[PDB]
RNA sequence: ACGAAUCUCUUUGCCUUUUGGCUUAGAUCAAGUGUAGUAUCUGUUCUUU
RNA sequence: GUAUGUCUAAAGUUAUGCUCUUAUUUACUAACAA
């Protein structure tokens, strides 16, 4: 599901280097990190639960036998 | 008594569940969801199962309370035949003796076609091997091989039953009947002879489509051809009103009595070769571990069943039509 | 024949095997020492004894008396068979 | 060498496949075709169904059935197998009579051995394999044993190696009581009584030491 | 009291059994109900044939 | 508590509604049971009828009980009286072991027994308002004493 | 060998289990709060002028027909 | 002869090692060699019983 | 060739009709060669 955040990311891009690249021409020199970087951290926000839920369970197993 | 009658009712709970089952996968398969590959064999099996069950049942039936047709109705049918026979000059189909030209070249034909399965599929089953050895001898020892189908049309009334499948078209599961080698070599001889003496003979009158010697989509073109060249067919002038009528025959071949069928063929050729075909349709059809004596319906997986379809089309054709414009459309015997 | 009818039609049998040939309760403790004949005890535990080899050597011979192919089957054919 | 099937019916054929019915039934027919070298498993069931099968029946018509069977060809026209169902006979011979009142060992006994070794023998390898394995232990066990008693001869006392426990909470029974679940509490009393069997029991032991 | 259940499917434990007890049914036997109308059929076919029959040879003979 | 007083499967229970009481069945036995101390309170004279499915009761103290037989049963709670047998028709199609009412339940009412068959079918059930103790009757109760429960 | 099902998995054992205090997806909490109530040429022919068994009913042998060919 | 006990057999009663799931019968029935092993064959001779 | 399953991996628990010789089959097996 992780490939809507990617997906989202792409989008930026395109968004951001052809707003960044107007008049200035073509290649990698191009910042401007913040939005996708918005992304991210609301990936993590959403993941943030699945993983305590994930990894709960996993160190529990570890510590405690399987159910 | 009363085990008998909870278990028969548990079966009946648990057929109902399996049968509901069943109906509910063919309908999700025809919708083209997201089914188990698996599933749908297991859903063909079931439905083949519950087919022949529903197939024997109406053996079943047919048996218990007499043939569908009344005699009065087939006395009629019989007339109509004869009528239309007499009406062409039609000499019958001989018993083939040892007199032919051709008999060879017919025999080329059959086993041509039975090889047609074969050249393809390199891996062969038993049956299979069996057959492919049969159709080799037959190369090697033709007159003999002929003597051996003369010999078994005049005398073999009893055959090897019929195994069958269900080839799966997603939408409608078809049956596969599958004769055992020996009797198909013979089946095709006969049906082979039959379409050449048929066609020699003018049996079938031009009106039948599928044999033509002509193409699906050509057919469809001198049809259409056919339509626009009557004689001022597309006037509305004069309250000239046209109607075109399509129609199936559903289950044409799946209620032909034997004994009916018998009686026309022996119109049409010589007795033994009517006898053996009518021998041949009253098989045991075996599907995977559950028989029946097919007591009353044509088996199409028959070589020459098409043959023996074409002909009762004919009836058919001849009761839409009558004898009159039957005769029209045919024109005069001679020419 | 039921379990209630053959219960005690072999209970007349073993009183025939019969006629062949004190209470003391300390309340607190709840304790009933039924002090009896220490040789009548003995005389139950060889006839039981006795009774159940009896019939553990009826089997062995009935064991041995004789469309199959297996010890099983061979019964199981005999299971068939007596209906 | 390998080649097509069919042939014709050896009568020690005919008795390993009605064997073989009797074995696996009615509806394994690839099976019984396997056990016989010769002969298919459509041509087995063929064979069981027209021939072979006892509730069939080859008796001579009396002349009601004859004038059944007449009248059935006279009104079912050759449908042969129609016509056996009425009868109730099988289709070929009702038609043969029809027709009759109108008017090496080497090899054979290979497959013999082996159809007889394959019906008295009725179980999966995994059966085969379970048996094998225990009679191996056995052997095992017993080697373990003249090793230990040998040694005893010789004067070093080994006890015996448990079973490498296959978990943590397996369980040897011998330790201790199994799960113990005790009497139900005494009305009666049950204190010399206790003593009796606990003597028998130290008894046994030290008979067993003796032993 | 059940009889002991045999099958003609499946045999766990590979008992050979009687051939009797094996297959079974036994009720071909019918033949009765399934005739009455056949016979009106297939006369009435035979009798049909025969009309045509001397009609044919008849019409031929003028 | 535990009460046990049952030969086979215990398998069709029913809380009266103004009673509070326990009717349970068996094979045959249906006895009434009340679950303040865990006491029993009445056997029933069901002897001869089959293996009970359900046991909806009644608000007016009118037990049913549904058979494997087919057959309806129907009890006064208080007694134990079989104040009516039925056996049940079955539709057309069916087989004869098939007609087993598999579920019951009375509506607030009481007038309206609903009857989970195994026929398919779900059938119903009004008492007459045309009865009397003259036209129709109860099945002539008599405690039957052959060894019995009452 | 590979035998029916008798005498089932009987939750006597489960309940003197100790308890695992893993997390499954469905115990996360839903639907926290409960509801409650308020309380000429036509002449020339030859013919001229429910059940309850699944394998006997009328939409059945239809579809048998319609899945056959 | 009656009563009892012991033993053997026979008749019945008891089933006393006495079929422990489901699926599309769950599916599909082959073209092999030499080398070795293993077993099984069969002959083969002689010995002595 | 594998899943898989066993095995080993070192320290001493204090008691007084047959035997024979062969040649042939068939079967199965064989990550051995063709
Ligand atoms: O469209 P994407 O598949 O995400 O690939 C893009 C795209 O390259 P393509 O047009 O060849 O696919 C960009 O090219 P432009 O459309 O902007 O011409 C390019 O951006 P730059 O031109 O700014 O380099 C960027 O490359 P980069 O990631 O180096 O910025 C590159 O992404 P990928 O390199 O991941 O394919």
């Amino acid at each position: 599901k992780v490939m809507h955040q990617i997906r989202a990311c792409k989008d930026l891009k395109h968004i951001i280097y052809y707003k960044f690249n107007k008049n200035l021409g073509k290649g990698p020199g191009c910042g401007f990190w913040q939005p996708a970087w918005r992304v991210w951290l609301n990936f993590l926000r959403g993941t943030i639960p699945l993983l305590e839920r994930y990894i709960g369970n996993l160190i529990t197993r570890q510590f405690e036998g399987r159910s | 008594a009363p085990i008998k009658k909870i278990i028969e009712r548990y079966i009946k709970s648990k057929a109902d569940a399996w049968v509901s089952a069943a109906h509910y996968n063919r309908e999700r398969i025809k919708r083209g969801a997201h089914v188990e590959k698996t599933m749908v064999k297991k859903n063909l099996g079931r439905l083949t199962r519950l087919w022949i069950k529903n197939e024997q049942e109406r053996q079943r039936q047919i048996q218990k309370n007499g043939p569908e047709i009344t005699p009065e109705e087939a006395t009629t049918i019989f007339s109509v035949m004869v009528e239309w026979l007499e009406s062409r000059s039609f000499s019958p189909i001989p018993f083939p003796p040892l007199t032919y030209k051709n008999d060879t070249k017919i025999l080329v034909l059959a086993l041509e076609d039975l090889k047609d399965v074969y050249a393809s599929k390199v891996r062969l089953n038993a049956s299979e091997r069996e057959e492919l050895a049969l159709i080799e001898e037959a190369y090697d020892n033709p007159h003999d091989t002929l003597n051996r189908i003369k010999k078994y049309l005049l005398t073999q009334r009893v055959f090897k039953p019929v195994d069958i499948t269900m080839m799966e078209n997603y939408q409608n599961i078809s049956p596969v009947y599958s004769v055992d080698p020996l009797e198909k070599i013979t089946d095709a001889y006969l049906d082979q002879y039959l379409w050449y003496e048929a066609d020699q003979r003018k049996l079938f009158p031009n009106w039948i489509k599928p044999s033509d010697s002509e193409i699906p989509p050509l057919l469809v073109y001198k049809w259409t051809q056919g339509i626009n060249n009557l004689s001022e067919i597309w006037d509305v002038s004069r309250g000239q009103s046209a109607v075109l009528l399509e129609t199936t025959l559903g289950e044409m071949a799946e209620k032909i009595d034997f004994t009916l069928l018998n009686r026309l063929l022996r119109l049409i050729v010589d007795p033994n070769i009517a006898d053996y075909i009518t021998a041949k349709n009253n098989v045991v059809i075996n599907f995977k571990d559950m028989s029946h004596v097919n007591k009353y319906g044509l088996i199409r997986g028959l070589k020459f069943a098409s043959f023996i379809f074409q002909y009762y089309g004919l009836v058919i054709d001849l009761l839409l039509l009558g004898q009159e414009r039957a005769t029209d459309l045919a024109g005069p015997a001679n020419n | 024949i039921s379990y209630d009818q053959l219960a005690k039609l072999s209970y007349e049998k073993t009183l025939r095997n019969l006629a062949t040939q004190k209470v003391q309760k300390d309340t607190k403790t709840g304790k009933i020492t039924i002090a009896d004949d220490d040789k009548l005890v003995n005389k139950l535990a060889v006839s039981l004894q006795s009774e159940s080899k009896k019939r553990y050597e009826a089997r062995k011979r009935q064991m041995q008396n004789a469309s199959f192919i297996n010890d099983k089957n061979k019964q199981f054919n005999e299971k068939l068979s007596r209906e | 060498p390998i080649y097509v099937k069919g042939g014709v019916w050896t009568n020690v054929e005919d008795q390993i496949l009605k064997a073989a019915v009797q074995k696996y039934g009615t509806h394994q027919w690839s099976k019984v075709a396997s056990l016989l070298q010769k002969k298919t498993a459509r041509q087995s069931e063929l064979r069981w169904n027209e021939y072979l099968n006892p509730k069939l029946n080859f008796t001579e018509f009396s002349k009601e059935e004859d004038a059944q069977l007449l009248d059935l060809a006279r009104e079912l026209p050759n449908q042969w197998r129609t016509i056996a169902d009425m009868m109730a006979r099988p289709a070929q011979v009702c038609v043969e009579r029809y027709n009759r009142l109108l008017e090496l060992e080497d090899e054979e006994k290979e497959m013999l051995a082996e159809a007889r070794a394959r019906l008295l023998n009725t179980q999966g390898k995994k059966a085969t394999r379970k048996i094998r394995e225990r009679m191996l232990e056995e052997s095992k066990r017993i080697a373990e044993l003249q090793k230990r008693r040998e040694l005893k001869q010789a004067g070093i006392n080994v006890a015996i190696k448990k079973p490498k426990k296959k978990y943590g909470t397996d369980i040897d029974y011998n330790e201790d009581i199994v799960y113990e679940q005790a009497p139900m509490p005494g009305i009666y009393d049950t204190s010399t009584e206790d003593r009796q069997i606990k003597k028998k029991f130290e008894q046994f032991e030290r008979k067993v030491n003796r032993k | 009291k059940i009889p002991a259940a045999v099958s003609n499917w499946k045999n766990p434990n590979g008992y050979t059994v009687a051939l009797e007890r094996r297959v079974g049914k036994a009720l071909d036997n019918e033949n009765n109900t399934i005739n009455d109308g056949f016979m009106k059929l297939s006369e009435a076919l035979e009798n049909a044939d025969k009309k045509a029959r001397q009609e044919i040879r008849s019409k031929m003979e003028l | 508590k535990v009460l046990t007083h049952h030969k086979r499967s215990v398998r069709a229970t029913a809380l009266h509604p103004k009673e509070f009481s326990v009717a349970s069945a068996c094979t045959d036995d249906i006895r009434s049971w009340g679950l303040a101390e865990g006491s029993l309170l009445t056997n029933f004279e069901s002897e001869k009828t089959g293996i009970i499915n359900t046991l909806s009761i009644n608000q007016d103290d009118v037990l049913f009980a549904g058979g494997d037989n087919g057959v309806l049963s129907f009890y006064d709670y208080k007694s134990g009286h079989k104040y009516q047998s039925l056996a049940t028709r079955e539709m057309v199609g069916s087989l004869e072991g098939e007609r087993s009412v598999l579920c019951s339940t009375f509506d607030k009412t009481g007038l309206r027994l609903i009857t989970g068959e195994a026929d398919k079918s779900i059938k119903i059930w009004k008492q007459d308002e045309t009865a009397t103790k003259e036209s129709e009757p109860g099945l002539a109760w008599n405690p039957n004493l052959s060894a019995k429960r009452f | 060998s590979h035998r029916p099902q008798l005498e089932a998995r009987s939750g006597a054992k489960a309940a003197a289990y100790t308890p695992t205090g893993i997390e499954h997806a469905r115990l996360l909490p839903g639907h926290t709060t409960l509801k409650y109530r308020k309380f000429s040429w036509r002449k020339g022919t030859a013919f001229g002028r429910y059940i309850n068994d699944m394998t006997k009913s009328e939409y059945h042998q239809e579809f048998l027909h319609k899945h056959v060919r």
